[PDB]
Order: structure tokens, then C-alpha cells, then sequence
């Protein structure tokens, strides 16, 4: 979900400001793994809107997305997303049992890439 | 900037057990439409009026339904009691299948401890081909009247033909037996299992029915009253809650019945007389029985508006104009308790938007509901607590 994933990254970003005392928050990266249905525009505002009546407050928020890595161990292939996403309706859906190695017949492919959300850049200003 | 990595390790209700007792109780079950509020902001009228019904969709159609009604209340011109009708029959449509779908699919699994495929055919094979009828009935009437983008601000886009209005009565004659037998099945499944306290009711008042009104329902009532909203959980928020009159409080079918119990008429009058002490005003399980007792008023009542749509052969959608610095704050009553939709317009575009979901109403009291002593299964008593009150979605988790 949008908020509660925001409010994970605004506890996280407060909580490492009293980690190294900082005084104040101008800018924080965060790169989004494109599993993650969430819509950035809402992240972006819930993050701005429990940044208030704290140092973080007014920080400029940048979203960067990383694309996602499947590799099946029956045969040892890696492939992308985008290479299945040409080729409506409920597009979006679990990788788990949606789709296959597109080259062997086993479905059983380990997420390397893309699954998760880290941040990547913070402004502190002390 | 200066480039670092802190990897992130990424909705139900949490409750802390202990060997001496419960002692923490918490949900973060909802979000908060705020950001719709600020992005709807600065558009058109019709294109924030495209944006809103995105929120909570299970339950779209009220939405755009009171939207409009707000944006009507803001630029002051008033709808002919033919659309408002109209309106009010989309909205009995829209009432009648998500209590179907609730009472049947959440609480009837409930009582009969049945999961996994509901379809079954030892039992539950009336019921749901009863569930079935009602729910294609009311998507039927979403369907007809409203796919989506027909209710325009003013008048509506496209009208249906007088026949399939006809046809629509014929098929609530039909299936007015279907609801009155599911209000006995609801009237002898159990309330309270025991949860059962003073929650303050809360509903609008109309001068024939509870469908739509302008004046809050409280044992003082208010025409147009803000009451004190909580920012709680702070420490795990996600949401803040409600408090009417400074304390906690309930909205739902319960509420309707107990502020607009006079205003009612027909079978559903006399099922009310009849069961009058099977629903309290403190008891959450018996809202449940009460929308099956909803499923047979508006079934009836919505003749009436028919034949109230039938004083006039000729219908056109009339057009409004639209009116600089209006004010319109249209308060519904959504099948899930009051919706309440605050809308101030200017030069045409949205310059106040404040939206507020009957689930925040009753967040509260079904956070105060939670006198559950049990020892496991509790999960499951917590979790008919909470279908109780018809919620959109839910899940129980005990930390033990
Ligand atoms: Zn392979």
C-alpha cells in the first residue's frame, strides 16, 4: 500500500536522522523496485504529509524505478519484465504462478531484482 | 546528492494477547483519501468528478452520486425531484447489492463457520441463489441507469426506456420474498457472539426515507455540524479517528433505523414493530439483520419512487449552470453509515475538497468494541465483530 509503505520510509528516514543528529532534511532518493503497484504520486504526498512537524519537513522527494530480474534455475536463464510485457486487462499480477521461463517449461524462477524498495539518496543538513 | 543504501523490508487489525490478559488492542485497516483531496484540487469540476469515485470503488456509484449533490449544493441550483428520485433509485440499486454480497458471502460463513468456495450444495443452495438474484438485480440497475461516466452533473447522460423500468418493478415484485426470507435468517442467527455497550448512533433524516438528507441524525440533530476529528496511533498511524460529541461513536443500518424509525413505512415498518428489541442501539451484530430489514424497505420504497418517476412521461436531463464561491456540502447515507462529501467551488474549478468515510466513523467504537475475552479462535469472534459493521476488506492477527 501507497501510505503505509510511506509512512515505512518517513519512520525510517526520521529514525536515521536520530541516528546521526541531524538537524534538518532537504532531499531524499528513493529507488522502487516496479513490482510494487503502488502509485508514486501518492507515495510522494503521503511521505510529504508525515514529513510535517518534523525536520524532514519540506524535503524534496525523488522516485527512481528499477526494473525487475527473473532467473530460472531449470536451465539457468535470466530475462526482464519488459520482454514479456509486449506480446489488458489485469496485466499487473504475481510473477509466482502468471507467467514462466520463457525458454524451458519450469516456472520456478528466483526474483533477484526489482522486488524490493530501498532509499538511495538523503540531503541532511546539520 | 550523496548517494547511500538503507534496503526497506516491506491491511488487518493487530491484538496483543498475554498469560494475564489482553492489553493492547490496534488496527491500521484504512488510508486516508487526503491525497485525492489535494489532486483533485485545481482540476475541472467533472474532472475531479471522474477522479472521486476512485476511492473505495467497492462501493463507487454513492460517491459520484453525493459528489454531484454537493456540486448542485455549491452552485446553489437545485435537481427536479424526478432526477433526485433517479438518483435515489441508482443509489437503492447500489444499497441492495453490497448488502446482499456482505450479509450473504461474510456473515452467513460467519455463523455457519463455513471458508474456502462458498458454493455448496448440502446448504447455502437457496441462499445463494437468493444472493446471486439480488446482486445481478442491483448490478443490473448500476448498469442501466449508470458501465460508468452516465450521471452527469445537472442531468444524466443517457436515460433508460420506460419498459426496462417496468420490468425492473416486475423484478423487485419478485424479489421482495427473497429479501423478507433473508431478514429471518438474519433475525435468527446470534447477536453478540459478548460485545454489547452504548454506541452513539449516528444517521441523516429525510422526510420519507433515510436514502438522502440534509441535516445530521443525533439525538441533536445538526443541519450542517463539523465535529472533532482525532489524529490517533501515532506511533503506528495510519489513520485518525472520529469522535462525535467528543466520544466514539457508530454508523450503519443501525443508525438509520434507530434516528428514522417514524419515517418508515410498509412490511419493513411492521418487521421492525415486530422485532423492535431484537435490534438494541448497542449491539453491532444486529446492524447486520437490520440491512437484510434495509433489503426489504428500499425494496418497496423504490416502487414508490417508480411511480413517482411515472408522474411525468417525458423526462430530459436538465443542465446547471455553474456559480462562482459556492459552498455545497452534501451528507449521504451510504449502505457502509453516513458518507459525507464538502465541496466549495471557485471560478468554476475545486478550491475546498473534504471527503469522510462511514468506516472512520466507525473505526472508533470498533476499536472500543474490542471487550473480547476468549482464550485460543478469538480471531474469529474479532473477525465477526468487524463484519459486523460491513467493512471493505479485513484480516485479524494476534501477537501472542
Ligand atoms: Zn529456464
Amino acid at each position: 500500500h501507497e501510505w503505509a509503505l510511506a509512512d515505512a520510509i518517513v519512520r525510517t528516514v526520521l529514525d536515521y536522522a536520530q541516528r546521526e543528529g541531524a538537524s534538518r532534511v532537504k532531499a531524499v532518493r528513493v529507488v522502487l523496485g516496479e513490482l510494487q503497484d503502488v502509485a508514486e504520486d501518492i507515495v510522494k504526498f503521503a511521505m510529504e504529509q508525515l514529513f510535517a512537524g518534523t525536520i524532514a519537513e519540506g524535503a524534496e522527494i525523488e522516485f527512481v524505478e528499477e526494473e525487475a530480474v527473473f532467473k530460472c534455475r531449470n536451465c539457468n536463464y535470466e530475462w526482464k519484465l519488459k520482454e514479456v510485457k509486449d506480446k489488458i486487462h489485469f496485466i499487473p499480477e504475481v510473477v509466482h504462478a502468471f507467467l514462466a521461463c520463457p525458454k524451458c517449461g519450469s516456472h520456478d524462477f528466483e526474483v533477484v531484482k526489482g522486488r524490493g524498495v530501498y532509499v538511495a539518496g538523503i540531503k541532511i543538513e546539520k | 546528492y550523496l548517494p547511500i543504501t538503507v534496503d526497506h523490508i516491506a491491511g488487518g487489525v493487530e491484538i496483543v494477547v498475554g498469560d494475564d490478559g489482553v492489553k493492547e488492542v490496534k488496527l491500521n485497516i484504512i488510508e486516508g483519501p487526503r491525497f485525492f483531496e489535494a489532486i483533485t484540487l485545481g482540476k475541472k469540476l467533472d474532472e475531479a468528478l471522474a477522479i472521486y469515485p476512485r476511492i473505495c470503488s467497492f462501493c463507487s456509484a454513492a460517491h459520484k452520486l453525493t459528489a454531484v449533490e454537493a456540486a448542485e449544493k455549491a452552485i446553489g441550483f437545485t435537481p427536479r425531484e424526478e432526477i433526485q428520485a433517479l438518483r435515489e433509485v441508482l443509489y437503492i440499486g447500489d444499497m441492495i447489492e453490497s448488502h446482499a454480497l456482505h450479509l450473504y458471502l461474510l456473515v452467513l460463513p460467519d455463523y455457519l463457520g463455513y471458508s474456502g468456495p462458498l458454493h455448496m450444495i448440502d446448504e447455502y443452495k437457496k441462499e445463494m441463489s437468493i444472493a446471486l438474484d439480488l446482486k445481478n438485480l442491483g448490478s443490473w440497475m448500476m448498469d442501466e441507469l449508470g458501465h460508468q461516466e452516465n450521471a452527469v452533473l445537472g442531468g444524466f447522460g443517457k436515460l433508460p426506456d420506460k419498459s426496462v423500468l417496468e420490468n425492473m418493478k416486475r423484478r423487485l415484485k419478485e424479489a421482495l420474498p427473497k429479501a423478507e426470507y433473508t431478514f429471518e435468517l438474519f433475525t435468527k442467527l446470534e447477536q453478540y457472539e459478548t460485545h454489547i455497550a452504548v454506541k452513539p448512533r449516528n444517521g441523516v433524516y429525510g422526510i420519507y426515507g433515510d436514502y438522502l438528507k440534509a441535516s445530521d441524525g443525533n439525538e441533536f440533530p445538526s443541519e450542517e455540524y463539523r465535529e472533532h476529528i482525532k489524529e490517533f496511533v501515532v506511533e503506528h498511524s495510519f489513520a485518525k479517528h472520529s469522535h462525535y460529541h467528543g466520544k466514539p461513536f457508530m454508523v450503519g443500518a443501525i443508525s438509520r433505523l434507530v434516528n428514522n424509525a417514524d419515517t418508515l413505512y410498509g412490511r419493513a415498518k411492521e418487521l421492525y414493530e415486530s422485532y423492535k428489541d431484537l435490534l438494541r442501539s448497542t449491539n453491532p451484530f444486529a446492524n447486520n439483520l437490520a440491512q437484510a430489514l434495509e433489503l426489504v424497505y428500499f425494496t418497496e420504497r423504490a416502487i414508490d419512487l417508480i411511480d413517482e418517476a411515472l408522474a411525468k412521461w417525458p423526462i430530459r436531463p436538465r443542465d446547471e449552470v455553474a456559480l462562482k464561491d459556492g459552498f455545497g456540502v452534501s451528507t449521504t447515507e451510504a449502505p457502509r453509515g453516513v458518507l459525507v462529501y464538502a465541496l466549495k467551488v471557485e471560478n468554476g474549478r475545486v478550491s475546498y475538497a473534504d471527503i469522510i468515510t462511514p468506516t472512520a466513523f466507525n473505526l472508533a467504537m470498533m476499536e472500543q468494541h474490542v471487550r473480547m475475552m476468549a482464550e485460543k479462535k478469538l480471531k474469529l469472534l474479532a473477525e465477526m465483530v468487524v463484519r459486523a459493521y460491513d467493512p471493505c476488506i479485513s484480516c485479524s492477527v494476534h501477537v501472542a
